[PDB]
């Protein structure tokens, strides 16, 4: 499925590794204005005891960096895939996560694309679902690699109160891809809560790709709620999965005295603004 | 100060700096001149009096409710409650009082020196002026004080205006309680409304944010690879680091020289302001001024003065006409 | 010193500000992070196996000492233009990450590997930023780069549909439409292939001889420095003005211990003059903040000099129960520390006044000091004499309910008045 | 000029023009400061000659300490000098007033 | 203006005259300062009614 | 800027940004004693009205 929403005022990073307090410090640089359309989109690979074929995972432009927000159990979305066209033709990069490590590295793919649709891949069941990888089939000019610790955090309440909203910001600004994140389990059911948040930095590293290309991958092996309907054009539906696109903008940010950010306004916003 | 300000502890820097001859001599020139001017516009408006006079230990005016307007024993600052309240209504910056946050943010040859004459003395000139004006009349404003009942003086200031001595003598009470409640009211009307002591704060706001810019100005790079010069003396080369030294030094020099003209000009303004006060002292207070819309709106009577941070201000007694009728006149 | 301040052997009456004092610092410190192991360049540089330019080897270098010192001796160097940093002044630098992307291109193209520079190379191959920061090293190969027959081996990318954004590789093993005919390969008339070759021999003159070219690129900015310098860093001193060489980061003043709460990610400090505050000790994780050293005006206040040679000196706005109480020598700027600094200090509020003593009597002033108080030169056997201005002669009023002072006799004063009406008329 | 050659001379000479156009602009608002400050004394003397001396001003301490009385306007290089002759009273007695 | 009186509808100009800080936004201030200030001038002298 | 790459442009635009704006802020600067010239007047129309 497909549906809209307000992003209201979420989405603002740490420009700079400096630090500051009690200042006005105002910068440009690519942000996710506020009170903009972001579109969820939802996967659906279940149906009874049957594979029952959906077709899912159209392709998700990626200009000027995305925005991501999902609120998973545990592991439903794994990593990310950016590139072109996914064809040995030209390089693309692969983002997927793991237990405890992370192996994003850049090939020429010629395809990635073996979910292995179980049998009796529902959840309520069964969740039997152990190295479901089935990826990396062929490289035919591939050297670059990366392994480091995995960008999510995964921490639990005991209880699906307190969900987890993984804020990440994805740039490439003359390679040097961007991850900043921040875990705020101050969710309570309300999408996009109203509120103010921050994302500090990951990992920093050059490639060089032009990517106009995203896309999810989901552990399709163990998968549950996935509601299914007609809505598009501006109406609603379930995928607990946010994507927004960043445009350069100007922000003043409001440093807080401990060092954290408290507040942002849009320089591109509404005149008072 | 040009030594800390354009170059941050760096030999290199100000020896590039010192070919530039009296750009900073005249600097400093310009701003002692700025501060013995304003040195000197204080003694101006306020130290008109050779002496200073103390009222009697009894206060009875005939009526006139003047304890709003002298010094207080009780208060610590011996400021009247109407001085009190301008010193709480205005805020300063900064004052130079043994120093040794934004104000703190001026490591950069910045500093604000105190003014000569304390808020505690220039009180005291105050209290001596409207000692005068109230037990002698204009008499101390020529030569020596001339002590005089208040009803006989309040009637001779109405001489002046036009309307005889009787009026007052047959309307003594009326005129007391009026001016009492309009005294009383001032305090309540100035209290209340949100920003009365617009100018002086504009006047403190104006200097305050500019050194605030000034301030910001070290962070700009005028051109060159960074705006900090402890970097480019650690990052290139004597032959390329003249270079970009010399670019700073010219970026922040003139931004200096822009600083220093705005002061001169304002300080103008201020000067002006300041002798445009000195002439309201001298003759509002010190005299009854027929001059029509200078000291007050109506029939000028009398004035006080008081002082408030970097100002003063005028409590102007006018007389102004009331309830009208018609007549048949040849 | 006030004699010397403007140009004059007479100096009259009054307060002169000269210069400023300000405390030295004793001894300078470096601190860099504790690294031992060597980042080699010897497989960098010495290698026959290059890669060509459409895809050039980039080499990212780690947690290393980078000595820079015995690297000229593996290559002629032709040119080692370089960028941001100056090329002598490399060893005493920390930086966060650095690359080396290494390749071989023909000569007329060297001086094309440059900010902001268009053309075959730099416009379809590989373009560098307008705000690149880095040295580029280049030098022949023809020693090895020839053959009797040829070299087909390298490769470089004539046609491509856009140009490149900085720092971007662009293998590509398609065919280019060339014409109008959309061709899947068959690579006849009207399609050819996008990239020539670099078959080379010694036969060939100057200018096409293959340059052998390493940029190396660095990101000289806030951040965890990671390859650093050979410096034998010492030990930390905090409460007492020092240089500082905090991790490249040099400086002046005192170090103090911070409760700032600096995020992992964050390792420099700010405030509103784009210059440093806080700092973290990169071998020990702890925030210090950095305090510019004491410092401040001093102000002379003068007899006339035709009256006597004694000075009082005036620290303004100071708190002089520091090193002005007890100076030393090599710790204050200006070289006359010849005061016993025991007798004759008084605290104003402008800051104390050393040279002249307070007294409870008050007099109207001649040499202004500021906030009330006011110095002097007076008898006992002269001396500087400081004590707050008196506004007047005290006096009081006779106010009664009917008393009045008429006076009986009168005085004819003639005072005087001056006023400037016009100054000189200057043309240049 | 002599010891450089005009690829680098110019550069130099550029830079020094510029310092020197500097220094002149300084010169020349400083002149404009001062001058405003003088056109403002030489109103105020002029306001001074207009009442002190052509009139008997009823201003109080503006023409002279003390009840002014007359004034007489003196030249001087670069100003005006102003004799105010004025009435200051002296000994005086007290008096019971009704 | 200086975006436009400075640099004329150039990105590589105007990004370029950002190094100079905040120089011309005192300009900004400065004359509005004086335009404020002629609505004031008019004012005092005639609405004194 | 079309005559000149990005390298040498910087310093030659710098070189009209450094001038425009040094001949800008003299305009200004006329403009605020022209101010107090006509201020001075204004306050003496006001006193005089
Ligand atoms: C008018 O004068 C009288 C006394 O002469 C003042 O009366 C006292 O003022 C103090 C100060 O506020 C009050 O605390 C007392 O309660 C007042 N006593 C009485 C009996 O009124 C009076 O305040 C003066 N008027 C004003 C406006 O201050
Ligand atoms: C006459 O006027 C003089 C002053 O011009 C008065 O002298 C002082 O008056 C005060 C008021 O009581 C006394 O405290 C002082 O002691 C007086 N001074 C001296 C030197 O005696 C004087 O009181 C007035 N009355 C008379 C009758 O002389
Ligand atoms: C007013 O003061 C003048 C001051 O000069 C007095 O004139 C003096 O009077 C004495 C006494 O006769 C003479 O010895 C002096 O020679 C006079 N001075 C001059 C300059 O002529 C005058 O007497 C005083 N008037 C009154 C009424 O006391
Ligand atoms: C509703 C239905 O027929 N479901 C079929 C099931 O009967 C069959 O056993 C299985 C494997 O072939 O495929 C599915
Ligand atoms: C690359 C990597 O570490 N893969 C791990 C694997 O070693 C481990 O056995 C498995 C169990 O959770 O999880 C995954
Ligand atoms: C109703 C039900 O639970 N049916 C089966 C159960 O018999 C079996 O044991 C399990 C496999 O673990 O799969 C399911
Ligand atoms: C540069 C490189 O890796 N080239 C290899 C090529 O030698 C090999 O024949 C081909 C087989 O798929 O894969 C690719
Ligand atoms: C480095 C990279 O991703 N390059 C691709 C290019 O091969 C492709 O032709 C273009 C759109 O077709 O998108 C981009
Ligand atoms: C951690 C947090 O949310 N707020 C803290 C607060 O708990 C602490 O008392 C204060 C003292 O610096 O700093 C802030
Ligand atoms: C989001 O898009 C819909 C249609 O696609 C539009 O009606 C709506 O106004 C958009 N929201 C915002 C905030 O622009
Ligand atoms: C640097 O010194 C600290 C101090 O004990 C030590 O813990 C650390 O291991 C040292 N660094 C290395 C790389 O050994
Ligand atoms: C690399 O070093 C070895 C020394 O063992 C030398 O024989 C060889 O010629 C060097 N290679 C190049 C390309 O200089
Ligand atoms: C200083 O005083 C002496 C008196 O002994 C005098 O001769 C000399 O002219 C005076 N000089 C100045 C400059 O006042
Ligand atoms: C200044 O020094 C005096 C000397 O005793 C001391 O009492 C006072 O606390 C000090 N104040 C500051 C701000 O250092
Ligand atoms: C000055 O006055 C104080 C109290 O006001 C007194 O204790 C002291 O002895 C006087 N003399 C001095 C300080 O020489
Ligand atoms: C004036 O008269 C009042 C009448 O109440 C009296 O209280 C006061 O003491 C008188 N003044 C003098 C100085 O005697």
């Amino acid at each position: 499925t497909q549906s809209y929403t307000n992003s209201f005022t979420r989405g603002v990073y740490y420009p700079d590794k400096v630090f500051r307090s009690s200042v006005l410090h105002s910068t440009q640089d690519l942000f996710l204005p506020f009170f903009s359309n972001v579109t969820w989109f939802h996967a659906i690979h279940v149906s009874g005891t049957n594979g029952t074929k959906r077709f899912d995972n159209p392709v998700l432009p990626f200009n000027d960096g995305v925005y991501f927000a999902s609120t998973e159990k545990s592991n439903i979305i794994r990593g990310w895939i950016f590139g072109t066209t996914l064809d040995s033709k030209t390089q693309s990069l692969l983002i997927v996560n793991n237990a405890t490590n992370v192996v994003i590295k850049v090939c020429e793919f010629q395809f990635c694309n073996d979910p292995f649709l179980d049998v009796y891949y529902h959840e309520n069941n069964k969740s039997r679902m152990e190295s479901e990888l089935r990826v990396y089939s062929s490289a035919n000019n591939c050297t670059f690699e990366y392994v480091s610790q995995p960008f999510l955090m995964d921490l639990e309440g005991k209880q699906g109160n307190f969900k987890n909203l993984r804020e990440f910001v994805f740039k490439n600004i003359d390679g040097y891809f961007k991850i900043y994140s921040k875990h705020t389990p101050v969710n309570l059911g309300r999408d996009l809560p109203q509120g103010f948040s921050a994302l500090e930095p990951l990992v920093d590293l050059p490639i060089g790709i032009n990517i106009t290309r995203f896309q999810t991958l989901l552990a399709l092996h163990r998968s549950y709620l996935t509601p299914g309907d007609s809505s598009s054009s501006w109406t609603a539906g379930a995928a607990a999965y946010y994507v927004g696109y960043l445009q350069p903008r100007t922000f003043l940010l409001k440093y807080n005295e401990n060092g954290t950010i408290t507040d942002a306004v849009d320089c591109a916003l509404d005149p008072l603004s | 100060d040009c030594t800390m300000y354009i170059c941050g502890d760096s030999t290199e820097c100000s020896n590039l700096l010192l070919q530039y001859g009296s750009f900073c001599t005249q600097l400093k020139r310009a701003l002692t001149g700025i501060a013995v001017e304003q040195d000197k516009n204080t003694q101006e408006v306020f130290a008109q009096v050779k002496q200073i006079y103390k009222t009697p230990p009894i206060k009875y005016f005939g009526g006139f409710n003047f304890s709003q307007i002298l010094p207080d024993p009780s208060k610590p600052s011996k400021r009247s409650p109407i001085e009190d309240l301008l010193f709480n209504k205005v805020t300063l910056a900064d004052a130079g009082f043994i120093k040794q946050l934004i104000c703190a943010q001026k490591f950069n040859g910045l500093t604000v020196l105190p003014p000569l004459l304390t808020d505690e003395m220039i009180a005291q000139y105050t209290s001596a002026l409207l000692a005068g004006t109230i037990t002698s009349g204009w008499t101390f404003g020529a030569g020596p004080a001339l002590q005089i009942p208040f009803p006989m003086q309040m009637a001779y200031r109405f001489n002046g205006i036009g309307v005889t001595q009787n009026v007052l003598y047959e309307n003594q009470k009326l005129i007391a309680n009026q001016f009492n409640s309009a005294i009383g009211k001032i305090q309540d009307s100035l209290s209340s409304t949100p920003s009365a002591l617009g100018k002086l704060q504009d006047v403190v706001n104006h200097n305050a944010q500019a050194l605030n810019t000034l301030v910001k100005q070290l962070s700009s790079k005028f051109g060159a690879i960074s705006s900090v010069l402890n970097d480019i003396l650690s990052r290139l080369d004597p032959p390329e680091a003249e270079v970009q030294i010399d670019r700073l030094i010219t970026g922040r020099l003139q931004s200096l020289q822009t600083y220093v003209t705005q002061q001169l000009i304002r300080a103008a303004e201020i000067r002006a302001s300041a002798n445009l006060a000195a002439t309201k002292m001298s003759e509002c207070v010190l005299g009854q001024s027929k001059r029509v819309d200078f000291c007050g709106k109506g029939y000028h009577l009398m004035s006080f003065p008081q002082s408030a941070p970097h100002g003063v201000v005028f409590l102007h007694v006018t007389y102004v006409p009331a309830q009208e009728k018609n007549f048949t006149t040849a | 010193e006030t004699k010397c301040t403007l140009k004059s052997f007479t100096v009259e009456k009054g307060i002169y500000q000269t210069s400023n004092f300000r405390v030295q610092p004793t001894e300078s410190i470096v601190r860099f992070p504790n690294i031992t192991n060597l980042c080699p360049f010897h497989e960098v540089f010495n290698a026959t196996r290059f890669a060509s330019v459409y895809a050039w080897n980039r080499k990212r270098i780690s947690n290393c000492v980078a000595d820079y010192s015995v690297l000229y001796n593996f290559a002629p160097f032709f040119a080692f233009k370089c960028y941001g940093v100056s090329p002598t002044k490399l060893n005493d630098l920390c930086f966060t990450n650095v690359y080396a992307d290494s390749f071989v291109i023909r000569g007329n193209e060297v001086s094309q590997i440059a900010p902001g520079q268009t053309g075959n190379i730099a416009d379809y191959n590989y373009k560098l930023p307008d705000d690149f920061t880095g040295c580029v090293i280049a030098w022949n190969s023809n020693k090895l780069d020839s053959k009797v027959s040829g070299n087909y081996n390298y490769l470089y990318r004539l046609f491509r549909k856009s140009k490149l954004k900085p720092f971007e590789r662009d293998i590509s093993t398609e065919i280019y439409q060339a014409g109008n005919k959309p061709c899947n390969g068959v690579a006849g008339f009207n399609c050819y292939f996008p990239l020539q070759s670099y078959g080379f021999r010694p036969t060939y003159g100057v200018g096409h001889q293959p340059y052998r070219v390493v940029v190396l690129s660095f990101e000289l900015l806030h951040a965890p420095a990671t390859v650093c310098g050979p410096k034998k860093s010492t030990n930390l001193v905090k409460n007492k003005c020092v240089n500082f060489n905090f991790n490249g980061l040099t400086g002046t003043g005192v170090l103090t211990e911070s409760n700032k709460k600096f995020l992992p990610f964050q390792q420099f400090g700010r405030d509103i003059a784009d210059t440093t505050d806080a700092v973290r000790d990169p071998q020990t994780l702890e925030i210090l903040d950095i305090t510019p050293c004491s410092f401040g005006g001093v102000s002379v206040i003068t007899p006339g000099t035709n009256t006597s040679n004694q000075v009082a000196v005036l620290y303004q706005g100071v708190n002089c129960t520091e090193v002005p109480v007890a100076i030393h020598a090599d710790q204050l700027t200006p070289t006359w520390r010849v005061y016993s600094t025991g007798s004759n200090v008084f605290q104003t509020r402008a800051g104390c006044l050393i040279g002249a003593e307070y007294v409870n009597n008050s007099y109207e002033c001649d040499i202004p000091i500021g906030a009330g108080i006011c110095a002097s030169y007076q008898t006992q056997s002269q001396s500087i004499i400081a004590y707050t201005m008196s506004l007047g002669a005290e006096n009081s009023v006779a106010y009664s309910n009917n008393s009045i002072a008429i006076p009986t006799n009168f005085t004819i004063s003639v005072t005087t008045e001056i006023l400037p009406v016009s100054m000189t008329k200057t043309s240049v």
